[PDB]
């Protein structure tokens, strides 16, 4: 809870205001294009359920990973930017992303 | 209160 994108965004989005969340991914794409993944390549989820979908193309993502020296309240994060296929678990009507399963 | 779909966007969206 200092500067760099992950520290700023984890705090602003309320992920680290009351704990330091170990890992979080931000997707730099329009939300409707991320919701569009739920009708793209169906794949098994790590847990063997099959409501997961892999994006046809890679997307711009920022991975935020807590450093080994982070302790609440001063959460600290390593920022890694990547372009990866995202795998999301989908539910409901509208069938929409509710969990990340991976990035590949 | 926050739906699961709203929480996914809050946590991962950055349009």
């Amino acid at each position: 809870s200092s500067s760099n994108y992950c520290n700023q965004m984890m705090k602003s989005r309320n992920l680290t205001k009351d704990r330091c969340k170990p890992v979080n991914t931000f997707v730099h794409e329009s939300l409707a294009d991320v919701q569009a993944v739920c009708s793209q390549k169906n794949v098994a989820c790590k847990n063997g359920q099959t409501n997961c979908y892999q994006s046809y193309s890679t997307m711009s993502i920022t991975d935020c990973r807590e450093t080994g020296s982070s302790k609440y309240p001063n959460c600290a994060y390593k920022t890694t930017q990547a372009n990866k296929h995202i795998i999301v678990a989908c539910e409901g009507n509208p069938y929409v992303p509710v969990h990340f399963d991976a990035s590949v | 209160k926050e739906t699961a779909a709203a929480k996914f966007e809050r946590q991962h969206g950055d349009s």
